[PDB]
C-alpha cells in the first residue's frame, strides 16, 4: 500500500 | 500494531509534501465529516493574493449535537473556517446542492427522512433549541442510505438510494403537504439488495444509473412505465457496487466503483463489455469522481486511506521498468495524506486539480497535486 508514487516525487522525475 | 505504521508512514507522506504537492492544506474539524463538496462560487478578495471558496460539510457525532456545515477556504487567486452551522438531526450522510440552485442543499440521514435546506433562511450560527428545521422532508424511503443525486437538466429533481433496496424521485418544486412534506414521484425497485448510489445522465434528463450491493448497474429511464423494470441490467461487478459518476465531458461513458477492489469503464453504446477495470490492493472502493476541468481524469477512495487519481489516456502505454515498479501508467497519483478512510472527496470546479478530501479521524485536505505529475 504506497504512501506515494516513486515516480511523483518532483526529484525522480 | 496499524497505527504505529499509519503515524510512521504519516511522517514519511508529511516530509515529502514538498516534492509531490503545489498545494497542501490540513485542518482539522470538530467532528468527522461523512461528506464533502465545494459550492460553485468565488469571492475574490480585493487587493489580497487569495479568493475565498466554499465547502458543504456535515458533522457525525453521536452524542452531540449534529449539523450541516458551510466552511470557507482561501485559495490562491490559507485559513479554512466554518461560516455557517445549521442544525441536523443525526449525522449528515451526505449533502449535495441543487445544481439550478446553490443555496439549496439536500440531505440523507441516519433515518428514513432526506431533507431540503436553504441555508440562506437560516442564520449563521444555529439556535441552542437543538431543533433539526429542513424547509422540506422528502417521504418515500423507509430506510437511512448515502446515494443522493440531483438532476443538472431538470430543476427540482431529486434522486435518493437506501438500505431498504429502493430509488425515490421526487420533484421538490411540487406543492408540499402536511408538514413541508413532498411524497416521492415514483419509486424504482429493480434492486433486490441495498442501493449504494444513484447517478442522473449530465445530459439526458430522463436518464439515470444506480449500482446496489447484488453487484449490479442499473441504467433507467423516467419516460418508462414500468418503474420494477430498469432499460439495462449491467453485471458490472463480482461484489458489492458501491458508487458510479458519469463522465461531465462525454455522454456514453461513467464508472463504477465495487468493494471488488475495481473501478469500472463504461460506454451507454456497448454496455455487454466493460471497457477498462482499474484495480488497487486491498481497497474497498466507495467513492468514485471525475475531473471538472480535464475528460480523462477520474479519482477514487475506498478503505485504504489513500485517494488514487486515475488517467484513461496512459492506458496501454509504454513504461520504463523503474516508472513500472510503482504500477500501470494509467495510476497518475497517490493521495496518502490521511490517516483514517477517506469518507469523501470533491474536486474544486473552479481551481484544476484542487481536491478536498475527508476522513473519519475528522481531518479535512485541501490538496493540489504538483503542476508536473500531469504535465
Amino acid at each position: 500500500n504506497p504512501i506515494f508514487l516513486n515516480r511523483t516525487l518532483s526529484y525522480m522525475k | 500494531v496499524e497505527e504505529r505504521v499509519i503515524n510512521e508512514e504519516y511522517k514519511i507522506w508529511k516530509k515529502n509534501t514538498p516534492f509531490l504537492y503545489d498545494l497542501v492544506m490540513t485542518h482539522a474539524l470538530e467532528w468527522p465529516s461523512l461528506t464533502a463538496q465545494w459550492l460553485p462560487d468565488v469571492t475574490k478578495q480585493d487587493g489580497k493574493d487569495y479568493s475565498v471558496h466554499r465547502l458543504i460539510l456535515g458533522t457525525h457525532t453521536s452524542d452531540e449535537q449534529n449539523h450541516l456545515l458551510i466552511a470557507s477556504v482561501q485559495l490562491p487567486s490559507g485559513k479554512i473556517e466554518i461560516e455557517i452551522k445549521i442544525n441536523h438531526e443525526g449525522e449528515v450522510n451526505r449533502a449535495r446542492y441543487m445544481p439550478q440552485n446553490a443555496c439549496v442543499i439536500a440531505t440523507k440521514t441516519p433515518s428514513s427522512d432526506v431533507l431540503v435546506f436553504d441555508y440562506t433562511k437560516h442564520p449563521s450560527k444555529p439556535e441552542p433549541s437543538g431543533e433539526c428545521q429542513p424547509d422540506l422532508r422528502l417521504r418515500g424511503h423507509q430506510k437511512e442510505g448515502y446515494g443522493l443525486s440531483w438532476n443538472p437538466n431538470l430543476n427540482g429533481y431529486l434522486l435518493s438510494a437506501s438500505d431498504d433496496h429502493t430509488i425515490c424521485l421526487w420533484d421538490i418544486n411540487a406543492t408540499p403537504k402536511e408538514h413541508r412534506v413532498i411524497d416521492a414521484k415514483n419509486i424504482f425497485t429493480g434492486h433486490t439488495a441495498v442501493v449504494e448510489d444513484v447517478a442522473w445522465h449530465l445530459l439526458h434528463e430522463s436518464l439515470f444509473g444506480s449500482v446496489a450491493d447484488d453487484q449490479k448497474l442499473m441504467i433507467w429511464d423516467t419516460r418508462n412505465n414500468n418503474t420494477s423494470k430498469p432499460s439495462h441490467t449491467v453485471d458490472a461487478h463480482t461484489a458489492e457496487v458501491n458508487c458510479l459518476s458519469f463522465n461531465p465531458y462525454s455522454e456514453f461513458i461513467l464508472a463504477t466503483g465495487s468493494a471488488d477492489k475495481t473501478v469500472a469503464l463504461w460506454d451507454l453504446r456497448n454496455l455487454k463489455l466493460k471497457l477498462h477495470s482499474f484495480e488497487s490492493h486491498k481497497d474497498e472502493i466507495f467513492q468514485v469522481q471525475w475531473s471538472p476541468h480535464n475528460e480523462t481524469i477520474l479519482a477514487s477512495s475506498g478503505t485504504d486511506r489513500r485517494l488514487h487519481v486515475w488517467d484513461l489516456s496512459k492506458i496501454g502505454e509504454e513504461q520504463s521498468t523503474e516508472d513500472a515498479e510503482d504500477g500501470p501508467p494509467e495510476l497518475l497519483f497517490i493521495h496518502g495524506g490521511h490517516t483514517a478512510k477517506i469518507s469523501d472527496f470533491s474536486w474544486n470546479p473552479n481551481e484544476p486539480w484542487i481536491i478536498c478530501s475527508v476522513s473519519e479521524d475528522n481531518i479535512m485536505q485541501v490538496w493540489q497535486m504538483a503542476e508536473n505529475v500531469y504535465n
